[PDB]
């Protein structure tokens, strides 16, 4: 029953993101935290490269529009500075 | 002869609904085609110069004295 | 709980006689209830090889 | 003969009814798409197989970020029956280098830049 | 296959974690040729690793025999009287170290098929299901079509 | 014969230790034992998929039976336990059904209570207070 | 809007009237107080936890064994607190979390007994008339855990 | 007066949330059988296979023997558990 979980903003599969799969399964009995799970390290690597891609594409879009606005402003300056003499 | 159940119609329909929303989100680009031009030419060129560079840097590995002599250890014995 | 091993095992797999009055009833809708209780598919202890069917008396 | 299909432009023009249906604004549109493959390239022509490989959607049910520019939209229009597109919405900002590791893309379509595992 | 092989249930030796933990590995018996190309990695294991290993677990008594063998062996004996003879023939020191630590970490029970992945000895707490759980009783214990 | 094969008893015996429990001459005659032994190993690996499948249908049979004891049906129980954020799985629910039937009765009570709040909530539509067991715990 | 009582006038299911949330939240407070008194005064006997160790849910009492299909990279003998317990039951009460219980509520301990390998496990592929026959033999690593104790705490 | 199941036969189920709304407390003590709901304690191969069939309500086939090949494949020391 995962369409319900999509209604609530959860992962459609309870083995997705969230507290069942991302907290560590075990600790030491002293209370020392375990070394991290292999799948959680892998998964954090995937999420980080995804975030880097979001930032990278966003910045290329913004730099793209700024460079276009310089080309338009300099076209208009080349219009007004050639209507003289 | 094969006939169409309610499962098949409801499945077909939910695919049609995903499709219609794909039509919606493709109807409003962030840039025009004039604005996007060359906005990523540098990164594409550097990426291909990396592909090109890994292609043209292919050569036999270094050979070492220590490996060849290290084969002598197959008759290491005790005393 | 706190039974011995043998009477616990006897209690779990014991089979139960059910009565089922079929007056003014359809035979397939009787047959479904009867079939479930004959295979033991109404028990959570069910398994095919474990042989846990019951008796159904239809009058 | 089975050929490659052009799709007319009236198909990709939203109506205000659709702006009431989905959550979109025609002014100030979204920058990034999330694309997911939800259908197989098997039994599909080789050009659609290729476009799926270019967009980086070889694995199904795995989201991919794209730009909402007309080039990427052209490739998406070719394989729009195999994918799902949602806008990448960002409730907080795009992640800085401090919040780069601690992100999570949720199911809603939003990308949260602080992902604790505590209840609110 | 499973129908060809014997199987067993998941067990310990003497309830091995309840009270205290006991290393189930009693003896190792290395036999290593002095001059011989197959027991090279055994030789470098006795010289480098066997003293450290022998100190990391003192409940294990280790015998290095060093006769002219043509294949070197290790013979693990366990507290429940099982004997696992494995060869260390043409193995590196690292491969022998992982094998010896493998023999240390395990118990003497067979590595045949294990039927269930778990073993409770008290599986039920609220009382196991019998067909009169989840059934109501009647007044005076009557059954259907019972007159008085 | 310059070099003919000496070590052939052991190749045969590598196959035939797997066939010792067949019937007929498949247990002894290498030519027959090879076809049956191969075929046994192929079944042995395709049976991992069916082991997983058949356990799951076995659990659905046991949860179905145990939940029919409390009047619920299986879709009602599983659905309305997901909706309580009780993400127990089928193996555990079947084992609770057999070994802990009060916990299973209380889970059936929690699932039918949630089911009724689903009914009453989706009947009196509009802005209203949500159900008590209907509330969800947001994780951030 | 009256309909006279026919077969199909009303729906066939009987109407349930769920209780009002004032008396119901008060009633819950009474129940949680009762059960918290049973946890304080130690009324319970032995517990069973459902624990989400590794990738699957283990139903677990004290003094038992779990065989896990991977090397945990712990020494034999090390005690472990299993987090992610998601049901805890006694004879007269249970406690079930949404989806996990509080770490301050339940504590499940387990030691590592042994770190074995599996029995050798065949992987054969064969397609007819194609000369297609591969064979592989796999042994997965395994560790056995002994659940020592399920301790419960009065934090309701 | 609401009961989500007829708390009559196995245990008296009493559900609860806590104030945080994070754990569901179930309380379920056992239902004892009443004294009023109880009764006081009262104080040849062919025909033999038909007689056993009719006695144990099974068919006839499991009373015929089986050959040596099947009697010797049987595991007489099978693994025990619990
Ligand atoms: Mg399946």
């Amino acid at each position: 029953g995962g369409q319900w979980r999509l209604q609530q903003g959860l992962a459609a599969n309870p083995s997705g993101y969230g507290p069942l799969t991302e907290l560590p399964d075990w600790s030491y009995a002293d209370g020392r935290p375990a070394p991290p799970m292999k799948g959680q390290l892998r998964r954090k690597a995937e999420r980080e490269t995804f975030a880097r891609r979001v930032v990278l594409l966003s910045q290329e879009m913004d730099a793209g529009l700024q460079a276009w606005q310089l080309r338009q402003q300099k076209l208009q300056e080349e219009q007004r500075k050639q209507e003289n003499a | 002869p094969r006939f169409v159940s309610l499962r098949a119609k409801q499945n077909m329909i939910r695919r049609l609904e995903i499709e219609a929303e794909n039509h919606y989100w493709l109807s409003m680009p962030y840039m025009t085609r004039e604005q996007e031009r060359g906005h990523a030419a540098v990164r594409r060129r550097e990426a291909f110069e990396a592909i090109k560079a890994a292609a043209t840097s292919k050569f036999p590995p270094h050979r070492f004295i220590a490996d060849q002599l290290d084969h002598l250890n197959v008759t290491k014995k005790w005393s | 709980s706190s039974f011995s091993r043998a009477p616990q095992q006897w209690a779990t797999f014991a089979r139960i006689w059910y009565l089922l009055d079929g007056k003014m009833q359809p035979p397939g809708k009787l047959a479904a209830m009867a079939s479930i209780r004959l295979q033991g598919l109404h028990k959570p202890v069910y398994h095919a090889l474990s042989d846990c069917g019951d008796h159904v008396v239809i009058m | 003969k089975f050929t490659r299909s052009r799709i007319p432009e009236k198909v990709f023009q939203a109506s205000p009814e659709d702006h009431e249906k989905y959550g979109g604004d025609p002014q100030n549109p979204h920058k990034l798409h999330i694309v997911t493959r939800i259908k197989s390239t098997r039994r599909r022509p080789y050009w659609e197989k290729d476009i799926i490989k270019m967009l980086g959607l070889e694995k199904a049910h795995t989201p991919q970020v794209h730009k909402n520019i007309p080039s990427v939209n052209a490739k998406l229009k070719v394989v729009k029956h195999l994918i799902r597109i949602k806008p990448l919405k960002l409730p907080q900002g795009l992640p800085a280098e401090e919040n780069m590791s601690n992100t999570c893309l949720k199911s809603t379509g939003e990308l949260v830049v602080q992902w604790h595992l505590k209840p609110v | 296959t499973a129908r060809g092989t014997p199987s067993r249930f998941l067990a310990s030796v003497l309830h091995n974690g309840l009270g205290r933990y006991v290393q189930q590995l009693q003896r190792l018996s290395f036999s290593v040729s002095r001059d011989g190309a197959s027991s090279r990695g055994a030789r470098e294991f006795v010289e480098r690793e066997v003293i450290d290993f022998a100190r990391r677990n003192p409940g294990v008594v280790i015998y290095v025999n060093s006769r002219p063998c043509c294949v070197p062996r290790v013979v693990a004996e366990y507290l429940n009287g099982a004997v696992r003879e494995e060869s260390i023939h043409c193995k590196s020191v690292e491969e022998i170290s992982t094998l010896v630590q493998k023999l240390a970490d395990q118990s003497g029970l067979d590595v045949i098929r294990i039927r269930k992945p778990f073993h409770t000895d008290n599986p039920s707490i609220q009382g196991q299901w019998h067909p009169f759980t989840n059934k109501p009783t009647t007044f005076r214990g009557l059954r259907p079509r019972e007159v008085q | 014969l310059r070099n003919r094969v000496t070590d052939r008893y052991f190749r045969i015996q590598e196959v035939l230790k797997h066939a010792r429990h067949f019937r007929g001459r498949k247990n002894r005659c290498y030519r027959l034992a090879v076809r049956t032994v191969i075929r046994a190993f192929v079944k042995c690996t395709k049976a991992r998929y069916l082991k997983k499948k058949n356990m799951r249908t076995l659990w659905i049979n046991r949860i179905t039976a145990a939940s029919q004891e409390h009047g619920l049906k299986y879709p009602a129980l599983i659905g309305n336990l997901v909706k309580c954020q009780v993400e127990l799985n089928r193996k555990v629910l079947a084992d609770l059904a057999i070994y802990e039937p009060k916990t299973f009765k209380s889970l059936a009570a929690l699932a039918s209570r949630r089911r009724h709040e689903g009914f009453a909530a989706a009947l009196g539509d509009g802005k209203e207070p949500e159900g008590i067991f209907s509330r969800v715990v947001q994780y951030h | 809007g009256y309909v006279p009582k026919t077969s199909l006038s009303s729906p066939p299911w009987p109407e349930v009237v769920l209780p009002d949330p004032v008396e119901e939240t008060r009633h819950h407070a009474e129940v949680v107080k009762k059960v918290n008194e049973m946890i304080v005064t130690g009324q319970y006997g032995r517990l069973f936890a459902v624990v989400h160790f590794a990738s699957r849910q283990w139903k677990v009492t004290s003094e038992d064994l779990i065989l896990i299909g991977n090397e945990l990279d712990l020494a034999c003998g090390e005690r472990i607190r299993l987090e992610k317990v998601l049901l805890v039951g006694a004879d007269n009460f249970t406690l079930l979390g949404k989806p996990l219980l509080g770490k301050d509520l339940v504590r499940v301990e387990a030691t590592v007994i042994e770190k074995t390998e599996s029995w050798p496990r065949i992987i054969m592929r064969f397609r007819k008339r194609k000369n297609f026959k591969k064979k592989r033999i796999v042994t997965t690593p395994q560790t056995v855990l002994r659940i020592n104790s399920i301790e419960i705490a009065p934090c309701l | 007066t609401y009961s989500p199941l007829p708390d009559d036969y196995n245990c008296n189920v009493e559900l609860a949330l806590t104030s945080d709304g994070r754990t569901i407390v179930c309380y379920h003590p056992s239902v004892d059988i009443p004294y009023e709901h109880t009764k006081p304690i009262p104080r040849e191969e062919g025909p033999m296979i038909e007689q056993l069939s009719k006695m144990f309500f099974t068919t006839k086939h499991r009373w015929y023997p089986h050959g040596r090949y099947h009697r010797c494949r049987k595991n007489l020391n099978p693994p025990k558990d619990r």
